[PDB]
């Protein structure tokens, strides 16, 4: 465990509907190429297409709810480059993050660009994520599963400066394992009682490099683009994008319709 | 600029749902003379060469010598499936919208834009048929709607100037006897062919049922199968159909 | 404990089927002021809610306002399995006993959790648009838009209302006026709305089952309310919220 510091409620894709979501772009990829396996899934000339599987099928899925995807990529360099290449030709907003990929993702839902980060990780909270929404990527039916950090930080009754060296205790990517012999309870007793006493990596989450966007807006896929590096170089069944490529574009007409939905309750 | 008011818009409908079984593109070909709709389908199985005459419709009008409306038969006939019992269809053109205006209790018109679609008519017919038959569109719809289960082929035949329905099927070949002496036809005259036709092809014109209360059948050895269902104020339908 | 009486069970079961097309899990409300029932979806899009004021039933025996939460599906389903007559409804220890006396008599048992009674919060707005029409209008308009797109646009136009629908060229426009067919029509000013194609339908979708007309309401950016009152006095209303 990293974060079991929650009580948290899923949520149906009907109160996702017609929402901008910040998913990381590195957390997305390696989710699809550690989960879906047709016999890694190969191509022609044997290199793995599992990547643009994901991309694609998941993708389509998720804009078929009604949730605008926008993809946040950071910096094989190649797989990240051929995956950026085919979200330019489905149309799909993307952003450059200047260091880290979820702190860009943070700060887009800190603008209200979007409603929330979405990742498998919980390091968005850190870096400013009004909301966290887990399993869009990936009985035990696995639906959406919203963190909301105003109620996180009441419940545990802390401040997000506190959160920052709960996680410093834990262990961050700036401190990997952190201190040894404390975990996540014990971390929160101890900063719930003091504030500390890495100095630095207090400042890397506070404020981090990030960037307003200049996008992020649902454009037209082109087929002549999406083939190139799929149906050919990648090795696709064309059958089956035929049918796919044509609900792509058929549910972004439901999916920028659901973007100027008001809510009903804006007049109670 | 083209306008056209159609009374029996429900019947109307069932004409180019007809059409929409063999094309997914055609032009409402309007001339002073009428409204001209033809084409081949896909399989190059079937041309079919409908005309609705000016008196078809109630009050109509074209600016021009000939106008050319090209659309997807799809879209056209989905609109047409909104048609209510009291309504009256109204087809108007312009420079770049084909629109179709349901006229009842309120009005409530569809807009289309114009398509460009390739009017290649022909090209089949100079043709003179051995056997001719009238009947009944009713009693043909009931023949061949109840005989479209069995067999991918509808071999017809000829004999004493009755005409037999015959289908091979799975398990034993069942066959229809349409006669004056009978009772199901009208008229018949000629000897004696015997061929066969695609049942899909001939199953997909008994929608005409609902728009022609009577019908011309010519058929021949080795030649297309001729359905002409004729339809109001001198209209008609026609639908060859190429033999297997 | 209570006891409620209402004279038109047709009626009665219309409510429960209209709720049901929001939630299929109805949770009805005993107040002093009479019962209501309130769904708003998970989208906060659209909401239904009946209102049965307590001078409209034959009687109405409380002391204490309570919550009826119906036991979810298959209970509501239970009630729909029901059919001129008149529907009675008691207290159990476990839920509620109801009584359809017609001169026949049937009982069914319904296992219903109760707590507090809930608040009928409302949106608190004023609609400068309003008209009547009955149900079939309403059922056509709903139909149409979401053959051609996914919004709709309600509007002032003149002494008309205009409808229109239509995403790429391709257009759908209704008017809708007094006696054609509009029962009756208030224009306070010129509105302009959007709304959800879907979301008018699924509304429109929850009022048959009534023989009485339908009021629409709506303004220049705001909400739709829709609802009819039935034959009886009861109220179903729907409400939709626009896009902007
Ligand atoms: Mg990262
Ligand atoms: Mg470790
Ligand atoms: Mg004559
Ligand atoms: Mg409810
Ligand atoms: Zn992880
Ligand atoms: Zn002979
Ligand atoms: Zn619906
Ligand atoms: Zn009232």
């Amino acid at each position: 465990m990293d974060l079991v510091k929650d009580v948290k409620r899923e949520l149906s894709f009907s109160e996702l509907k017609g929402k901008r979501v910040s998913i990381d772009g590195y957390n997305a990829l390696y989710q699809f190429l550690a989960a879906i396996r047709q016999p890694p899934l190969m191509d022609s000339q044997g290199r793995v297409t599992s990547h643009l599987s994901g991309l694609f099928y998941r993708t389509i899925n998720i804009l078929e709810e009604g949730v605008i995807p926008i993809y946040v990529f950071d910096g094989s360099n190649i797989m990240v480059e051929e995956s950026k290449k085919l979200l330019r030709a489905m149309g799909i907003p993307i952003v450059q993050a200047p260091s880290e990929g979820e702190a860009e993702a943070a700060y887009l839902n800190k603008l209200g660009l979007s409603w929330a980060a979405a990742s498998q990780d919980y390091d968005a909270i850190l870096f400013g994520a009004k909301r966290l929404v887990r399993n869009l990527t990936i009985y035990v039916e696995i639906k959406p599963e919203l963190i909301e950090t105003e109620i996180l930080l009441k419940k545990l009754g802390i401040t997000r400066e506190q959160l920052i060296d709960i996680g410093i205790l834990i262990g961050t990517d700036y401190n990997p394992d952190g201190i040894r012999g404390i975990g996540p309870e014990r971390a929160l007793k101890i900063i719930k009682k003091y504030g500390k006493i890495i100095d630095e990596i207090r400042g890397l989450f506070l404020n981090p490099q990030v960037v307003k966007p200049e996008a992020l807006d649902l454009n037209e896929p082109n087929g002549e683009d999406i083939i190139n590096i799929l149906v050919y170089e990648h090795n696709f069944s064309e059958e089956r994008v035929k049918n796919g490529i044509e609900r792509l574009t058929k549910a972004i007409k439901e999916a920028k319709g659901a973007s100027r939905q008001t809510g009903l309750d804006r007049w109670f | 600029m083209m306008k056209a008011k159609v009374i029996d818009a429900v019947s109307f409908s069932y004409i180019l749902r007809t059409v929409g079984d063999f094309l997914s593109e055609a032009n409402f070909i309007v001339t002073k003379e009428g409204i001209r709709v033809s084409g081949i389908d896909p399989s190059r199985v079937v041309f079919l060469d409908i005309f609705l005459p000016s008196s078809y419709f109630e009050g109509f009008e074209v600016s021009q010598e000939k106008e050319i409306i090209g659309f997807k038969l799809e879209d056209v006939n989905d609109i047409l499936k909104r048609v209510l019992k009291d309504d009256t269809l109204i087809l108007s053109s312009n420079e770049s919208k084909l629109t179709l205006t349901f006229d009842g209790e309120f009005t409530r018109s569809f807009e289309l834009p114009l398509i460009q679609v390739e009017s290649t008519s022909p090209p089949s017919v100079n043709l003179e048929f051995p056997f001719k038959a009238q009947l009944l569109t009713i009693t043909f719809a009931d023949i061949i709607d109840e005989l479209s289960d069995l067999g991918e082929v509808l071999n017809i035949h000829s004999k004493e100037n009755k005409l037999y329905f015959e289908v091979i099927g799975d398990l034993s070949t069942a066959k229809v006897e349409l006669s004056t002496d009978n009772g199901t036809l009208l008229e018949a005259s000629g000897a004696d062919v015997s061929s066969s036709y695609g049942m899909e092809y001939v199953a997909n014109t008994t929608k005409m049922r609902r728009a022609s209360d009577s019908m011309e059948l010519y058929f021949g050895s080795q030649i297309p199968l001729k359905l002409r269902f004729k339809l109001p104020q001198e209209g008609y339908g026609d639908f060859y159909i190429a033999p297997r | 404990m209570f006891k409620i009486v209402y004279p038109n069970a047709k009626d009665f079961f219309s409510f429960i089927n209209s709720i049901t097309n929001v939630t299929d899990s109805i949770i009805l409300n005993f107040t002093e002021d009479g019962i209501f029932s309130r769904h708003l979806t998970e989208d906060k899009v659209l909401m239904a809610i009946m209102r049965i004021p307590k001078d409209v039933l034959s009687e109405y025996s409380i002391d204490s306002p309570t919550s009826v939460k119906l036991d979810v599906s298959s209970v509501k389903k239970i009630l729909s399995k029901a059919s001129k007559a008149t529907i009675e409804l008691t207290e159990t220890d476990s839920g509620l006993k109801i009584i359809i006396r017609d001169g026949a008599k049937s009982t069914i048992y319904i296992k219903a959790e109760k707590g507090q009674v809930e608040q009928l919060t409302e949106p608190k707005v004023n609609l400068a648009v309003n008209f009547t029409t009955d149900e079939s209008v309403l059922n056509v308009i709903a139909a149409d838009v979401t053959l051609v797109g996914e919004e709709m646009r309600i509007s002032t136009e003149e002494d008309k209302i205009k409808i229109e629908a239509g995403e790429e060229g391709k257009r759908y426009v209704a008017f809708l006026m007094k006696d054609k067919p509009l029962k009756e029509l208030s224009i306070d000013t010129s509105a302009s709305s959007s709304y959800s194609a879907e979301m008018f339908k699924d509304a429109v979708k929850g009022l048959r089952g009534f023989s009485a007309p339908t009021m629409v309401s709506f303004g220049e950016n705001l909400p739709m309310k829709i609802d009819v009152e039935a034959v009886s006095g009861g109220h179903m209303i729907f409400w939709i919220a626009p896009r902007l």
